[PDB]
């Protein structure tokens, strides 16, 4: 059982420091190069670096967007890859993959290659949020036409808040969407209500957003606004 | 004193077949090999016998550069203890080699439209290749029982092959110039030193 | 230069599936072999294709790999329900070292395409008070679960201030996600108006509010 396995992450504060430790199972360890590769939270794959052998000239390389800020070293006698990782911002947090570099192997040449082994992972969350109360705006339509209502609850803490509106009387039509993670480390969701045009003029539409973890409860209507 | 002169075997216009690869003597030079490493982008800089840390602080009574073009996927067949058609009939490596392997892309030199035939491969041969023997004897190959008297017949080979580096093609199969440089240590002064 | 890659690939169960990879010359078109690897929900990427053509042992061979002058392609034969994942693609770049593709969501269709309905919303007053403003653009009712956001200012792409959820199922089996883009208001003032474009199954929809609106 060839393995590869990360150790190391969690939960730093912006610009705070972290070390990601790398080590092998099974292998020839001083053989391979060794790449660090992340993703972020529902995105794609992106490669943060490598590092070679030892009989090789050079220096580990890395991505534009951590060049200066990430280090990556290695231990042969331990057989354990750090990356090193000085004033985070929260645009670090991902998760990080820990992977060895085959074809690099056997045609020694930096134009064939590809990973083989890939470590199961470690999760880096840097984020300095705490429990908070969030901030409601209705929606009002436009010349849209039945008409489109709405109000958007933005940077609350933490998950989840629930919306409803009518006090529960209008069902119909509404329309909750999962919320953003922004990287603030904040969220933020919307809610739409389609409702008939003509109703407009007799009928009232509040949506009463309750974050119970915070004891809040804001009760706001939905007005067409003009200059 | 001054610079070892690595430009005229990296930076050379031309360089020979791997069955004819050339040799340059270079001593009585500093060498900076972390200016070398840094003067291009190489595809392989390998060091074997000796830690590349521990390269600008020594001393050697010579240093070898050997010049040649080959193809990607035999670039693994310059090391020691390697063996293939390369390894086997053009250029060959000790099992205590010292020195450094250092190879680069070059597809933008020794490709041509057509395919470039001026390069050329030893096929056939009677015995393997001494470390670092050169071999460019032409004489007709003897396959079979009948003995082949100079005449280009069947069972009566060329023992030379072109490469035909064509540009479309994938980087396996592209052209690629390999300088190893051997380091000599003997009973004599050091004319090679780190800075 | 991130190797462009389709959003999505659909197919009925039994499919030929094709993923392909667009790249430059620096990498695709001079040979660099390209590698694909399979991701699948909540795991780590596995290798599925390297030097363009090879499978690794225990891969199965209905993946099959093949490049054409700067672009390549993963053909999935044989589609099941178990191959829905994502799915990458690698090349080294002279300059830019090791570049990973924008990553394909295959979906293995038991419902026919629909089409997004997008709503889009201008920056309220109240927010604007706030020296604030938020656009938010809400995508819904598309199958399958992959689209793509762009915004423009005017004419004119906007990229600082994009935030992109995901894909989430609906009752219906369809998938809605959503999309924010803030800004300051002076950037709002200075814009005659503003567009969300959603790119889904190749064909584009998209909406534009104005701060001249009254
Ligand atoms: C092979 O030849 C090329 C050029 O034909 C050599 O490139 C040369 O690299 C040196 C590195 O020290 C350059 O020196 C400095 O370059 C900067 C510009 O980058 C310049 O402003 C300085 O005044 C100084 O010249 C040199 O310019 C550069 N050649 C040229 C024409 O710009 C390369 O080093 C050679 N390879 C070997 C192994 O010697």
């Amino acid at each position: 059982e060839v393995q590869l396995v990360e150790s190391g992450g969690g939960l730093v504060q912006p610009g705070g420091s972290l070390r990601l430790s790398c080590s092998a199972s099974g292998f020839r360890f001083s053989d391979y190069w060794i790449n660090w590769v992340r993703q972020a939270p529902g995105k794609g794959l992106e490669w943060v670096g490598f590092i070679k052998t030892k009989a090789d000239f050079g220096t580990p390389a890395y991505a534009e967007s951590v060049k200066g800020r990430f280090s990556i070293s290695r231990d042969d006698s331990k057989n354990t890859v750090y990356l090193q990782m000085n004033s985070l911002k929260t645009e670090d947090t991902a998760v990080y993959y820990c992977t060895r570099d085959r074809g690099i192997l056997e045609w020694l040449i930096i134009e064939a290659g590809w990973f083989d082994v890939w470590g199961p992972g470690v999760l880096v969350t840097v984020s300095s949020a705490s429990t908070k109360g969030p901030s409601v705006f209705p929606l009002a339509p436009s010349s849209k036409s039945t008409a489109a209502l709405g109000c958007l609850v933005k940077d609350y803490f933490p998950e989840p808040v629930t919306v409803s509106w009518n006090s529960g009387a209008l069902t119909s039509g509404v329309h909750t969407f999962p919320a953003v993670l922004q990287s603030s480390g904040l969220y933020s969701l919307s809610s739409v209500v389609t409702v008939p045009s003509s109703s407009l003029g007799t009928q009232t539409y509040i949506c009463n957003v309750n974050h119970k973890p915070s004891n809040t409860k804001v009760d706001k209507r939905v007005e067409p606004k003009s200059c | 004193t001054n610079l070892c002169p690595f430009g005229e075997v990296f930076n050379a216009t031309r360089f020979a077949s791997v069955y004819a690869w050339n040799r340059k003597r270079i001593s009585n030079c500093v060498a900076d090999y972390s200016v070398l490493y840094n003067s291009a982008s190489f595809s392989t800089f390998k060091c074997y016998g000796v830690s590349p840390t521990k390269l600008n602080d020594l001393c050697f009574t010579n240093v070898y550069a050997d010049s040649f073009v080959i193809r990607g996927d035999e670039v693994r067949q310059i090391a020691p203890g390697q063996t293939g058609k390369i390894a086997d009939y053009n250029y060959k490596l000790p099992d205590d080699f010292t020195g450094c392997v250092i190879a680069w892309n070059s597809n933008n030199l020794d490709s041509k439209v057509g395919g470039n035939y001026n390069y050329l491969y030893r096929l056939f041969r009677k015995s393997n290749l001494k470390p670092f023997e050169r071999d460019i004897s032409t004489e007709i190959y003897q396959a079979g029982s009948t003995p082949c008297n100079g005449v280009e017949g069947f069972n009566c080979y060329f023992p030379l092959q072109s490469y035909g580096f064509q540009p479309t093609n994938g980087v396996g199969y592209q052209p690629y110039r390999v300088v190893v440089l051997s380091f000599e240590l003997l009973h004599a002064p050091a004319t090679v030193c780190g800075p | 230069s991130v190797l462009t890659q389709p959003p999505s690939a659909s197919g009925a169960p039994g499919q030929r599936v094709t993923i392909s990879c667009t790249g430059s010359s620096s990498n695709i078109g001079a040979g660099h072999y390209v590698s694909w690897y399979q991701q699948l929900p909540g795991t780590a990427p596995k290798l599925l294709i390297h030097e363009n053509d090879k499978r690794p042992s225990g891969v199965s061979d209905r993946f099959s790999g093949s490049r054409s002058g700067a672009s390549a392609s993963l053909t999935i034969t044989g589609l099941q329900s178990g191959d829905e994942a994502d799915y990458y693609c690698s090349v080294w770049d002279r300059s830019l070292n090791t570049l990973f593709g924008g990553g394909t969501r295959v979906t293995v269709l038991g419902q026919p395409k629909a089409a997004p309905s997008v709503t889009l919303f201008p920056p309220s007053s109240e927010e604007l008070q706030a020296n604030k403003a938020t656009l938010v653009c809400l995508i819904s009712d598309f199958y399958p679960g992959a689209v793509t956001v762009a915004w423009k200012a005017d004419s004119s792409p906007v990229k600082a201030g994009v935030e992109t959820t995901t894909p989430s199922k609906q009752s219906n089996n369809k998938y809605a996600a959503s999309s924010y883009l803030s800004l300051t208001p002076e950037q709002w003032k200075s814009h005659r108006s503003y567009s969300c474009q959603v790119t889904h199954e190749g064909s584009t929809v998209e909406k534009t509010v104005a701060p001249t609106e009254c």
